[PDB]
């Protein structure tokens, strides 16, 4: 399995045309804010 | 480092806008003689640089 290719499935808004997003900021799914720590309702924005 | 290019008595006016990742630069130079503010008049700025940065910009700072 070549897990070196990544794609983003978590973002608060849809992209504009010709946009390139390199944000590593943790997606906030729940009401509780995520202060840089992932876990429950705090997910990494990239998937392999 | 995706791009690198190397090339009051005067008035320098500039327009900076970023639409769809394209940074468009307009400019116009003219000599002036005024120490209070911008002189009252009309002039047209012309484009010289169109740089496809693809970079989000929300704030800027002027260097002296
Ligand atoms: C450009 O960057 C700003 C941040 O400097 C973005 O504003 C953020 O937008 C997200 C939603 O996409 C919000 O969750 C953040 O709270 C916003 N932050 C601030 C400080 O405003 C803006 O959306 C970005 N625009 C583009 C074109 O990517």
């Amino acid at each position: 399995g070549n897990y070196n290719y990544l794609y983003r499935l978590f973002r608060k808004s849809n992209l504009k045309p010709f946009e390139r997003d390199i944000s590593t900021e943790i997606y906030q799914a729940g009401s509780t804010p995520c202060n840089g720590v992932e876990g429950f309702n705090c997910y990494f924005p990239l998937q392999s | 480092c995706t791009f690198e290019y190397v090339s009051f008595k005067n008035l320098r006016e500039f327009v900076f806008k970023n639409i769809d990742g394209y940074f468009k630069i307009y400019s116009k130079h003219t000599p002036i003689n005024l120490v209070r503010d911008l002189p009252q008049g009309f002039s047209a700025l012309e484009p010289l640089v169109d740089l496809p940065i693809g970079i989000n910009i929300t704030r800027f700072q002027t260097l002296l």
